[PDB]
């Protein structure tokens, strides 16, 4: 779900996330820590830009 | 007079007489703890 | 092992704070702009909830249940 | 039981007079010295704390000429008790007008 | 001058680069040649005013002038801890299985604020722990916690798996004696901040407890203080000795607070002035800066007294301070008859 809402839009929301999969807030955290980093007032952006 | 304990990992309630091998059912856990009491117990909030 | 409920040098009540600090926690607000937005003015407040560590879910891991 | 006199020796001397009063602070102590040192006739006012364990002060008058040093303190409370009502007023009066003006 | 000087010295306290002057009430009879201070009821009734520039729900800031720093001092200490409030003091647990300890829980609600109005209870005798219905309240605590009957395969956060795993202190009942029920309306008594967390809970595990709640001054226990933060600071007056214009009247505007010190376009140039003294903190950076050290001339006025009340929402602050009033006359009316009975 994470990697489908990347191919969707480079932003996403880790409340959205862990709304959505019902799941812990350290799971979604490192979900999210292996494909994304953290951009203040825009969420988490993946890591490497668009090839 | 029925006594009560509490195994470790099942946590259910069961009644063992005086000279009995400590042991619980549907498992194999031999660590039995005792319920708490429910005499009432006066605490200061200090 | 859990969030107090007064502060240690005010007293002001800080236990009701916690669990929306984690909130804005999992929202994008960073420590500081959280801590102004939940009303700590003072440093104190704000050492209070922001050196609390939760550890009362890590006991409950091991809580009979 | 509470305020206790005392007198400088045996001789029973009512120029320099301890009262030691119980269950009580710096609080009322520094406001009891504030109010009484301004009194023209006090030459030495000063109160203390005998142990930070037990709850009591002891408060010392010396005046100037003949004066029992008694009438100094009754003086002192009541001048303290009008200031209170004085600022009770004023702060009652004042959270009213500002009541009044805010709705 | 002379006549300056000691004006200053009895009016205002100087805030040094490496320590503070004129820290001292010297305003007393005999100190001074030239001036009577003698203790005069006409012109403190005249010069005394109290002026309230902000107040809301459990919060109250308002400025005294004419008071001392012993009778602002004495308000101060009596509403921190001379001002009595309902506070709960005995807990009696019936099998409680948490994982919080039993004396840090009684800790813990003994902390909780009750939002009783203390004016209406008196205090308990010496002894007598079962308590009447004048001098005690009770409040009832039983949540028992379990697995959610309806719940998602997964249901990794706690919330959907367990119902009450978070035992807040809305789920106190007051439970009425004799005729409380009567006098105190429902919803009166309760918690005064709904949703303080006092414990988490696993499904198994249950919190049954009564609280017994009886009248207290915070000089007894830190759990009855009403006001969180009672405090109060010196009115900040900032003087400039010469005029400052110019790029270095922007650096003002940086030393100080960012809403005292305003610059204005007079001529086409900016020269600074002071727009608002209260504002300021007194951070003291214009010491840093070498030029502006002698231009400027940091004071706090002796008589005027702003006071800050954050209260913990037992009852407003207004009636705080009033009730601290009332316990400094109480003391003096006191301490009067133990006088008279003397004499
Ligand atoms: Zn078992
Ligand atoms: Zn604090």
């Amino acid at each position: 779900f994470v990697m489908w809402k990347f191919t969707q839009s480079r932003w996403v929301v880790r409340k959205e996330v862990a709304t959505v999969t019902k799941l812990c807030a350290e799971d979604v955290k490192d979900f999210l820590e292996h494909m994304a980093v953290v951009r203040i007032n825009k969420g988490w952006e993946f890591i490497l830009p668009y090839d | 007079q029925p006594m009560i304990y509490i195994c470790g990992e099942c946590h259910t309630e069961n009644e063992i007489k005086s000279r009995d091998p400590i042991r619980c059912r549907e498992c194999g856990y031999r660590i039995m703890y005792k319920k708490r009491t429910k005499r009432l117990v006066v605490f200061d909030a200090r | 092992m859990i969030i107090p409920v007064r502060c240690f040098t005010c007293g002001k009540i800080v236990g009701n704070k916690w669990e929306a600090y984690l909130g804005l926690l999992q929202a994008e607000y960073t420590e500081g702009d959280a801590l102004d937005a939940l009303g700590l003015k003072r440093y104190c407040c704000r050492r209070m909830l922001l050196a609390h560590v939760d550890l009362i879910e890590k006991l409950l891991n091991y809580a009979p249940l | 039981k509470t305020a206790l006199e005392m007198v400088q020796a045996a001789g029973t001397d009512r120029h320099c007079v301890t009262f030691v009063l119980h269950e009580e602070d710096h609080t009322l102590g520094n406001s009891l010295r504030y109010m009484i040192m301004k009194n023209p006739e006090v030459e030495f006012c000063g109160y203390t704390t005998t142990h930070p364990s037990e709850s009591k002060i002891n408060l010392r008058i010396q005046t100037r000429g003949t004066l029992p040093a008694v009438e100094p303190f009754q003086r002192g409370l009541n001048e303290l008790m009008n200031v209170c009502q004085h600022v009770l007023d004023k702060f009652e009066a004042s959270i009213k007008d500002y009541k009044d003006q805010k709705a | 001058a002379a006549s300056q000087a000691v004006e200053e010295m009895r009016s205002r306290v100087v805030l040094g680069e490496f320590g503070v002057r004129n820290v001292h009430t010297t305003d007393f009879p005999g100190n001074y040649s030239g001036y009577d201070d003698a203790w005069d009821q006409d012109r403190f009734e005249k010069n005394f005013r109290v002026d309230v520039v902000h107040m809301d729900e459990n919060s109250l800031e308002f400025d005294m002038v004419g008071i001392d720093a012993a009778i602002a001092n004495a308000f101060r200490r009596i509403l921190l801890a001379e001002v009595p409030t309902m506070a709960v003091e005995k807990v009696l647990v019936y099998n409680n299985t948490s994982i919080v300890q039993d004396e840090i829980l009684a800790h813990r609600l003994g902390l909780i604020p009750i939002h009783a109005d203390p004016r209406l209870f008196e205090y308990r005798n010496q002894g007598d722990e079962e308590g009447t219905e004048i001098d005690t309240l009770q409040f009832r605590l039983q949540v028992r916690c379990t697995r959610n009957p309806h719940a998602a395969k997964d249901s990794s956060d706690p919330n959907e798996l367990y119902v009450n795993h978070k035992v807040y202190t809305r789920h106190m009942t007051w439970i009425p004696l004799g005729n409380q029920a009567d006098l105190f309306p429902e919803g009166t008594i309760r918690p005064v901040h709904d949703d303080i967390l006092i414990a988490q809970l696993r499904p198994g595990q249950e919190i049954d407890l009564l609280m017994h709640c009886v009248k207290g001054i915070g000089k007894d226990h830190a759990k009855f203080s009403p006001v969180a933060t009672a405090s109060y600071r010196l009115l900040p007056d900032i003087t400039l000795l010469e005029p400052v214009e110019g790029e270095a009247a922007e650096e003002l505007s940086r030393c100080f607070s960012p809403g005292v010190i305003e610059v204005q376009e007079v001529q086409g140039k900016k020269v600074a002035r002071v727009a608002n003294p209260r504002l300021d903190t007194f951070s003291r950076e214009i010491f840093r800066n070498e030029k502006l050290k002698k231009v400027v001339r940091l004071a706090r006025v002796r008589d005027h007294y702003i006071f800050s009340v954050e209260s913990t929402g037992v009852l407003p602050p207004d009636v705080l301070v009033s009730e601290a009033i009332k316990v400094l006359m109480g003391k003096c009316r006191r301490f009067l008859d133990e006088l008279d009975a003397v004499q």
